[PDB]
C-alpha cells in the first residue's frame, strides 16, 4: 500500500456457512495503516473523518411469510459502549405468495450503504445483515465493507 | 420426519433424481427463520460427506467442489419435498444418500449441524 | 472536526411532516469547515473537487395505481442560477394497483446517489425527492445527504 | 481542475444506440491529472488507492414469460496479468409474472450503485458494464455514470 | 364526508377500534397525490391534539409520543375506512376523538392543517 | 414478416395511429435477446429518415428530434403490433412511413441497421 491513510476493503468469505463473515485475505480486499479487523469488525486506529460503505446482494427464488430484509452500518463507540445504526436500509421483496403450481422465478436483491462520519480512535464499525438465508455472496465483488480517512 | 425416494442402479456418465420428502411436519412449518436442508452421501467405509445444502426459504443452494455444475438441489414448496438431481455420475459416486434437516440456519455444513436425518437410498454407479 | 476538510453529512428530520427537511443538528450528523445549510440546500464555501452522495427510504403497504418515485442531486450555480440535475434515480414499485382483496403486504425501496463533481464557490446542492407520502425517515441512518472536498 | 488527483466522471452518451457508451464530453462530466477513456475503459495513470463507483439505471414497461437477469459490474483489466476480474458485482430480477393479456404495462425501474476503494496499478483498465442494452434508460442526465478518485 | 364509529365505554387496561370512514367522495378519489388521514382528540377543556395519522397512498404512519407503541392506525381500501386501534387504555385517554382528511401532504399535524372533520366520537375509559 | 396498417389522409394538426404486425414469425419469438422495431419514413426524392424505435422486450423508446414529444411508439404484446401515435402533423411529415425489425440489438439508428422491412404505407397531411 502505497498511502499513508487507514483503510479496509473487505469481503464476504464465499466459504462461509449461513453467515456474513468479512475477509481481508483476498485479491482485490484491503486492510492497511492501522485498519484492523477483529470479531467480524472494522476497528478504527485513529480519530478523523472516514467515508464508510457497504453492499450486500440478497437473492430468493418464488415467495413464502413476508420476508424483511435488513443492512446495517453501525457505529461501537469505546466510550459510550453503546451500538447506534450510521447507516440502514430494509427491502420487502415478496409482492404475493407464489400460487401453488407457478414456477418459482429467482429475484435479487442488492443494498449499497455509504457515507462520511467523524470517528474516534478505537471505534468498532459493524456492517450486517438479518436474513443470512437470503444472502448472496456467490461471486465476487457482491458484498463487501470498506472505510477510508478522509 | 425424512424419507428419501429414487436411486438405485445408474451407467456411469448417466443421471438420477433423489427426494426427500417431510412426513410429520411441513418445511413451511418452522419455528425459526426457515428449515435447512442438506444432502449427504456415506461410501462403504468412509465418512459421512456433505453433497449439497438448500434453504426452505429462499431456495439459496450450496454444493461440495466435486458436485458444482453437474448436481442440482431443488425444493417443491407444494408437494414440501426437496429434491437433488445427479448428472455426470461416475464409479466413486456410489454411496448411501442421506437428507437431513435443520430447524433453524447451520453456521458448519459439518455432519455435527444436522440432527435429524432419513434412512438413506442407495445409489450405485456401475456398467 | 480536526480535518481542513469542506464537510456535510446532514439527516431527515423524523419530526418534520410531508417533507424531507435536512438537519445536521443530531448525532452523527456533520457541518464543518464552511459547509452550511440554508434553505434545505448544502451551500459549497470554495471551488474544487466533492463527493457528493444522498440515500432516501422509500415505504409503502400495497399499490393504489402509476407510483413514480424519484432521487436527485441538484446543482444550483451562483453565476448561470439554473439548477441542473447531478445524479438521478427513480424506482416504481406498484405494476398494478393492488386487487380489491389481495393482501396490503409492506414494501421497502432504498435509493443511493454518488458521485465526484467540479463545483464553484457558492454553489447549492440540493436533494430532492417528489412523494414525501412515501419517504421512511422513521428510524436513524434511513435518508442521508453528504459533501466532502477531495 | 484545480485538483493534482487523478479523476474521472464520465456519463453514458444519450445519442448512442444499443450501447452503454462512456463519455466525458458533456457538462458536469470528468477527466483530469492523467486519467483517459481509451476503448470505453477507464485508465488509470498512476498506483495507488481509488475510489471507484458507477450508477445504471434499468427501465421496462410490463413483464415478458422470461425471466429478466440485469447485471451492473465494475471490473480490472491489469497491464501485467492481462485478465479480467470482477470487483464490484449485482444483480436485478424486475419480473415476477408476466403482465396479463390485456392489462396495462405500466412501468418499472431499476436503479444499481456500486462503489468501493481498490489498490489499482499504473496503466490498469476500469470497465463499467451491463449485460442488456434493451432494458438501460440514459434518457436523462445523472441516471447512469461511471467514476474514479485517487486517494 | 367523514363519519366515525366504534368508541363508547372501556375498562382501563382494555382496547377499543375506532373507524373513520368517508361518505360521498372516496379517499381512492384525489387531486393530489394522496389524501391524509388524522385521527385527533379533544379532552372537556382542553385543546384539540394529535393523536394519529396515515396517508391514504402509502399506509405511511405518525403517532403522538403517548400513543407510539400502544396505538395502531391503519387503511382498509375495500371498505374505504381509517381505522385506529387503541390498547393500553387508562383514564385519561377518555375524549371526544376525530377523524379529520386533506386531499393533499400536509407540512404539519397542527389542527390548522386540516379542513375537513367528522362529527366525532366519545371515548370513556372508566372502571 | 413485416405490414404496416393505418395511413392515408389526416388535416394538419391532426393524428393518426400506424400498426406494424409481424406475420409468419411474430416478435414474442426471438433468437437474440430480443426483437428490434423501428418506424422509418421518406419523403419523395429525399433520404429515408428514422422516426422511432421500441425494443420488443422493454418497451424503451428512442424518437428522432422533430418527432420527440409529439408521435409515441408503443409495443401491442397481445395483439402482437408495434403502434406509432403521430400527433400535431404537419404537410412535410407526408411520406412512405415503413416498418423495419432486427433479431437483436442494433449499435445504429441508421436504415442499414436493419434488414427486414415492411412495404410502407403512405401518410398525407393535407386541408
Amino acid at each position: 500500500t502505497p498511502s499513508d491513510k487507514p483503510v479496509a476493503h473487505v469481503v464476504a468469505n464465499p466459504q462461509a456457512e449461513g453467515q456474513l463473515q468479512w475477509l481481508n485475505r483476498r485479491a482485490n480486499a484491503l486492510l492497511a495503516n492501522g485498519v484492523e479487523l477483529r470479531d467480524n469488525q472494522l476497528v478504527v486506529p485513529s480519530e478523523g473523518l472516514y467515508l464508510i460503505y457497504s453492499q450486500v446482494l440478497f437473492k430468493g427464488q418464488g415467495c413464502p411469510t413476508h420476508v424483511l430484509l435488513t443492512h446495517t452500518i453501525s457505529r461501537i463507540a469505546v466510550s459510550y459502549q453503546t451500538k447506534v445504526n450510521l447507516l440502514s436500509a430494509i427491502k420487502s421483496p415478496c409482492q404475493r405468495e407464489t400460487p401453488e403450481g407457478a414456477e418459482a422465478k429467482p429475484w435479487y436483491e442488492p443494498i449499497y450503504l455509504g457515507g462520511v462520519f467523524q470517528l474516534e480512535k478505537g471505534d468498532r464499525l459493524s456492517a450486517e445483515i438479518n436474513r443470512p438465508d437470503y444472502l448472496d455472496f456467490a461471486e465476487s465483488g457482491q458484498v463487501y465493507f470498506g472505510i477510508i480517512a478522509l | 420426519q425424512l424419507q428419501e425416494s429414487g436411486g438405485g442402479l445408474v451407467q456411469p456418465g448417466g443421471s438420477l433424481r433423489l427426494s426427500c420428502a417431510a412426513s410429520g411436519r411441513t418445511f413451511s412449518d418452522h419455528s425459526g427463520y426457515t428449515y435447512t436442508i442438506g444432502w449427504f452421501r456415506q461410501a462403504p467405509g468412509k465418512e459421512r460427506e456433505f453433497v449439497a445444502r438448500i434453504y426452505w426459504s429462499s431456495g439459496n443452494t450450496y454444493y461440495a467442489d466435486s458436485v458444482k455444475g453437474r448436481f442440482a438441489i431443488s425444493r417443491d414448496i407444494a408437494k414440501n419435498t426437496v429434491d437433488l438431481t445427479m448428472n455426470n455420475l461416475e464409479p466413486e459416486d456410489t454411496a448411501v444418500y442421506y437428507c437431513a434437516a435443520r430447524d433453524g440456519i447451520p453456521t458448519s455444513r459439518s455432519v455435527e449441524s444436522y440432527n435429524y436425518w432419513g434412512q438413506g437410498t442407495q445409489v450405485t454407479v456401475s456398467s
